């Protein structure tokens, strides 16, 4: 069972990677109010720019 | 892919087939076409043999020359056959076989 | 099929978005035309909102920015 | 954009910790294979050994030999370290968890790979040592040689996906992971990653005993540390690409509700950890090639196979109209 | 959209800052080998091959068979070059 | 004023290539690099014009000119290597035998 | 001569471009919405 | 402003390519000029060309230049010359080329002067083009291999000539 | 913009003007008969006259200020 | 007797033989199989 | 009363808008093809707008909770249909496309 000692630095690396993903995911969501959308194209950009007017001017 | 066979200079002979298929042009090969094919291939084999003697590779040089001649002679025969079917070259025999079949 | 679904959805709501944008641009162009008439008043020979194209076919106003859509 | 630095730091700092602990894990797994214990005195289970080595390294006096290339000598490790760090901006850890959703992210990764050679070349030349220069030239040649195979394998994957977006590449593996039909491509990709990171059995800079002085022989203190950290950060990245391209990234092994209970970042981490174990397992298993042997392998074995696999995959997909 | 490149730039600046902090804190307490030219040439050629494959791989679904065969002809020419290099011993380092 | 600014960027690179020819009469390697700077400036011209005109022909040609530039550099440096290997030096005084 | 441009050899684009007028990459954007 | 920063960086880096005493430094400043060009291309929205300039110019061409120059060990005496005497001829040539070519577009492409009025409100948006947009990559790939495939193949012939000529000119087999 | 291929995958901004000018020149034996269409195409390419007119407006605004 | 010459060529150089086979299938499928499928679809 | 016609609402209702306002959409697109001038299509545009707003009001009155849930999900996920299947199914069960 001594070989579990080796599994600790590997588990720490895996946790480091999980932090690198999740921490940046939750900060973007807090700043924008919704999760980051994969594949933001020209249409989505134009929809956001139009939605700004349709919301604020309402 | 959009295509257009239309040539700049119009065919001066009866147009038997505008865009003949590959196998149709090959099957249209005449006695003169085979004579051109054979002459080009034989000359090419001969040049390969003669130029291969000094380096000592007359056989491999013969095969290389024969391949060049085979490709060139087939291309020439195809050129003539397809031009006849398309009306670009005098095509008496093509028209005689077309008016019957 | 997934991409085709999303493109269908975009195609059906296209006309209302374009109509909204057309109304917006027409109102803005009217405002700019009043501004141009005001500023260019007292300048002889001016024609407000003259079409520089001889054919007269409508073109959107040029911006002078090379690639403004990508940013 | 004000919170962008928080995201960048939440990527960079844990990456530097993960690299510190990758060095430890390499020393532990090699030790256990060799019936030894490995670092277990400095901290409980040796877990403070990375901190101790880093602090030791920053407390070491810099040397800075009397060369006419003072600036380039210090800049080369910065260059390689920066290149190793900046590739992670486009790496997706889970659906939506990525800093930059580049539509050209595949070509961007290839470009960073291509830039990686300059740190080694410049370190070798600026050292004013013919041994360092020759070792550097050989390492640079090996890296560019295996970049050709890496790029042709990237083309195979791109043909299957039809998009350079890394998230799209992952999500195209929902039906099946690409490492199942393209298992030989995965094997050749893992080997080409070993040769690109200068790792065993291709680690020429490690072969000092073999009369081969590495490009970083003259470096000390923190410049030497930056070279080492860039190299190890590249190994985690190459394990992440193996995961993204062929093991379906953050996706679960089976599309079942029991497997979808654990999040995608855990799946991605576990696959990355499998590949990092294999990098260490290979170091522990085999001897190393000579320079001429691995160069022959690069040009005569991996270029032809990679090219043939591009042709075969594109032809099969075009024939049956299975293209994306 | 090019919006996604800005985080890469800020990332570069931060990486630079980290590099300088790590590198600076310690400052407080005649033989031409043609085989390298030849490997450079080979790499350049196949670099251009990967470059021309990127648009082809993303465009295969539109170009269909014509595009496939034109790329195959391209590869055939460059592979004849590769076979020439192979037979001439440019791929041998002994 | 966007188009003029991109254009002058490319134009300054082209002029820098010309000056680099003018300023390096003992340094033939820098002359080859000046020619590569001119070629880069031309490629930029094609890409900028392609954007400005909404036309793709400038991008097709930019890619092909890239292929040509790579081929030119490979051959150019090969000739430089054989010139140096024959003479032992790159000094311009050893490459001036042909004259009149 | 008087109007070389008038000759049929010089009007290749006017007869070839209509044949590719429906090809993806050069269509009017509204054509996809109605077809 | 940003274009001014990139132009200034490229101008200094190019001067350093053409004026550095050491040719290794010259090749390195050339890499900086290519990086700056990549930035300009990113501004124009051509991300494929921006990446390819990195991959080909820096990743492959500059590497070849660096390998050759480094192994040549050029001595500064063989290539040194004082350039003060060329200031007049450089001045006349550069001034002619400046006055004539930095302003070649001005008559044809007259700049739009920025006014103290919001002209952004007159940008007309056409949403039909935005339903399924094309990247630079697939827009180029739609043309390279079908409508203009012959030039593609001629470029392959050019590359073949480079490979042949490299082998024939320099190979000395052991 | 005479080829038709736009940089975003649609018909080029100035292709229709080019085609009008070309179709006019294909049968008009005098180039002066198609001058208006030619300058329409070139105006599309560079927006010279549009920008000149807008600069006139801006100049008049600066003069009246 | 070109049948064991192929055998020796496979024995000496298995990577080249495997590359030729893999790429050859990739070329053979669109050249031969694909027109067969297109014809079978026409009828 | 009347929902704000944001991108979330329009996208979530796009299927209904397509099945219901097909003729006004087609007329608008046809006249856009004939003339790109915005002023020369304001009438066909008003017919599209009245169509879509009437249908939107109908959906809110006919099914308020399920449409709210669907629109909320679609806004949260920036109009990605795959992440909103449950709410789409629920919304379609109560307000059929028909
Ligand atoms: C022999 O192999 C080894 C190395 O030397 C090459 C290492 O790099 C290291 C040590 C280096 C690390 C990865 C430590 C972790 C890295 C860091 C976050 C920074 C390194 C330095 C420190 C721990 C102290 C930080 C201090 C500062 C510079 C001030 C900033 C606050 C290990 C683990 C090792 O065993």
């Amino acid at each position: 069972l001594v070989w579990l000692e080796a599994m600790l630095p590997l588990g720490i690396i895996g946790g480091m990677l999980c932090i690198m993903g999740n921490s940046q995911y939750y900060i973007h969501k807090a700043y924008h109010g919704r999760p980051k959308h994969i594949g933001h194209d020209e249409w989505d950009v134009a929809m956001e720019r139009r939605d700004k007017k349709v919301v604020e001017k309402a | 892919m959009n295509t257009d066979i239309t040539a700049l200079e119009k065919a001066q002979y009866p147009v038997v087939d505008r865009n003949p298929a590959f196998t149709k042009v090959v099957g249209n090969f005449s006695t003169l076409d085979y004579l051109r094919f054979s002459t080009i291939t034989g000359i090419s084999v001969t040049v390969g043999y003669l130029s291969g003697i000094k380096p000592g590779i007359k056989g491999p040089s013969m095969v290389t020359g024969g391949l060049i001649g085979l490709m060139g002679g087939f291309m020439y025969a195809y050129q003539n056959s397809a031009g006849r079917l398309m009306g670009f070259f005098p095509n008496d025999g093509e028209v005689a076989s077309y008016q019957k079949r | 099929a997934l991409k085709e679904e999303k493109y269908a959805a975009r195609r059906t709501i296209l006309p209302i978005l374009q109509a909204e944008e057309d109304e917006r641009f027409v109102s803005e162009w009217k405002k700019y035309l009043e501004y141009e008439a005001d500023v260019m008043k007292d300048v002889p020979g001016w024609k407000v909102g003259e079409n520089v194209y001889n054919s007269g076919r409508w073109m959107p106003p040029a911006t002078g920015e090379l690639r403004p859509d990508v940013w | 954009y004000i919170a962008v630095p928080a995201e960048i730091l939440g990527i960079i700092l844990p990456l530097l910790l993960g690299v510190a602990f990758l060095v430890l894990a390499e020393r532990k797994v090699m030790a256990f294979v060799q019936r030894r214990k490995g670092p277990d005195v400095v901290g409980s289970f040796g877990l403070l050994q990375p901190l101790a080595d880093g602090l030791k390294l920053i407390l070491k006096e810099p040397i800075s030999p009397s060369s006419a290339n003072f600036f380039l000598f210090r800049m080369a490790p910065v260059a390689t370290f920066m290149l190793s760090l900046v590739a992670w901006a486009v790496v997706p850890f889970d659906y939506g968890m990525v800093l930059s959703d580049l539509n050209i992210g595949l070509l961007y990764l290839f470009a960073i790979s291509s830039l990686g050679v300059y740190g080694i070349i410049i370190a070798g030349r600026s050292s004013n040592s013919k041994y360092a220069f020759l070792g550097a030239l050989r390492s640079a040649a090996q890296m560019v040689s295996y970049e050709v195979s890496i790029g042709l394998i990237l083309i195979t994957v791109l043909i299957c996906v039809g998009s350079c977006n890394l998230s799209e590449i992952v999500m195209a593996q929902k039906q099946i992971w690409f490492g199942i039909p393209l298992f030989p491509v995965l094997v050749m990709f893992f080997i080409s990653c070993l040769a690109e990171t200068n790792r065993a059995p291709f680690d020429l800079p490690e072969a000092e005993a073999e009369l081969v002085a590495g490009y970083n022989v003259e470096y000390s203190s923190m410049g030497f540390a930056l070279f080492f950290l860039g190299e190890y950060a590249n190994m985690i990245l190459m394990s992440g690409l193996c995961t993204l391209f062929f093991l379906g990234g953050w996706l679960p092994i089976l599309d079942l509700p029991i497997f979808k209970k654990i999040p995608g970042s855990i799946w991605f981490s576990i696959k990355v950890l499998f590949f990092l174990f294999l990098y260490i397992w290979v170091r522990a298993a085999f001897p190393r090639y000579r320079y001429d042997q691995l160069m022959g392998l690069g040009w005569k074995v991996f270029l032809p196979l990679s090219l043939a696999w591009v042709v075969s995959v594109s032809g099969l997909l075009v024939t049956f109209q299975w293209l994306p | 959209m090019m919006l996604e490149f800005a985080p890469i730039f800020i990332y570069l600046v931060i990486s630079l800052l980290v590099s300088l902090i790590l590198l600076g804190v310690p400052f407080l307490f005649s033989r031409f080998d043609i085989r390298f030219y030849l490997v450079s040439i080979l790499f350049l050629i196949f670099d251009l091959e990967v470059t021309f494959f990127f648009p082809w791989a993303v465009s295969l679904n539109k170009i269909d068979l014509f595009g496939f065969w034109s790329m195959m002809a391209f590869l055939f020419i460059l592979t004849i070059g590769f076979l020439y290099e192979w037979k001439r011993g440019a791929l041998d380092w002994e | 004023m966007d188009l003029i600014k991109y254009f002058t960027f490319s134009m300054i690179i082209f002029i820098l290539g010309i000056w680099g020819i003018l300023l390096n009469r003992r340094n033939i390697l820098i002359m080859l690099m000046s020619i590569e700077l001119m070629l880069l400036a031309v490629n930029l011209n094609f890409l900028v014009f392609s954007v400005s005109l909404d036309d793709m022909m400038g991008q097709v040609f930019a890619l092909l000119v890239l292929t040509v530039a790579a081929a030119e550099s490979a051959i150019g440096l090969a000739i430089f290597v054989i010139t140096f290997r024959v003479r032992g030096t790159i000094a311009v005084e050893f490459i001036n035998s042909i004259q009149g | 001569p008087y109007g070389f441009w008038t000759f049929e050899r010089h009007n290749a684009q006017l007869r070839w471009d209509p044949q590719i007028s429906q090809v993806a990459g050069r269509r009017d954007p509204y054509d996809d919405l109605l077809e | 402003m940003i274009l001014s920063v990139l132009s200034s960086l490229a101008l200094v880096s190019g001067l350093m390519v053409v004026r550095a005493k050491n040719p290794v430094h010259s090749v390195l400043f050339f890499i900086l000029v290519f990086c700056d060009t990549s930035g300009l291309l990113l501004l124009l929205g051509l991300d494929f060309f921006a990446m390819i300039f990195l991959v080909v110019y820096i990743g492959a061409i500059a590497v070849l230049f660096l390998f050759v120059v480094m192994m040549f060990h050029i001595q500064i005496a063989e290539i040194h010359e004082e350039v003060l005497r060329y200031l007049p001829v450089s001045g006349i040539i550069g001034l002619i080329f400046w006055w004539e070519m930095f302003f070649i577009l001005d008559n044809e492409s007259i700049p739009l002067l920025p006014t103290q009025r919001n002209t952004t409100s007159l940008r007309y948006t056409v949403y039909a083009g935005k339903v399924r947009s094309w990247t630079n990559l697939e827009t180029l790939g739609n043309l390279l291999y079908t409508y203009y495939f012959v030039w593609f193949l001629v470029s392959s012939l050019i590359l073949l000539v480079a490979m042949i000529g490299a082998i024939v000119l320099t190979m000395h087999r052991t | 913009m005479a080829s038709g291929w736009g940089i975003t995958g649609n018909k080029g901004r100035c292709y229709d003007f080019w085609m009008d000018f070309s179709e006019c020149m294909s049968h008009c034996r005098e180039p002066k008969d198609c001058t208006l269409l030619r300058e329409d195409y070139l105006e599309c390419l560079h927006h010279s006259k549009e920008f000149q007119r807008r600069n006139r407006i801006y100049k008049e605004e600066q003069r009246k200020l | 007797p070109v049948m064991e010459k192929l055998r020796m060529f496979v024995a000496q150089e298995p990577v080249v033989a495997a590359s030729c086979l893999i790429g050859g299938v990739g070329l053979f499928l669109p050249a031969v199989v694909r027109p067969i499928l297109d014809s079978l679809e026409a009828s | 009363g009347n929902p704000i016609p944001t991108s979330a609402v329009l996208t979530a209702s796009a299927k209904h808008i397509g099945m219901r306002c097909m003729p006004e959409n087609v007329a608008f697109l046809k006249c856009k093809k004939n003339d790109p001038n915005p002023e020369k299509c304001l009438d066909k545009g008003r017919d599209v707008t009245r169509c879509v707003l009437g249908l939107l009001k109908d959906l809110h009155q006919k099914c308020q909770k399920e449409m709210d849930d669907y629109v909320g999900c679609m806004y949260y996920y920036t109009n990605e249909f795959d992440l909103c299947r449950k709410e789409q199914e629920a919304f379609e069960k109560v307000c059929p496309l028909k």
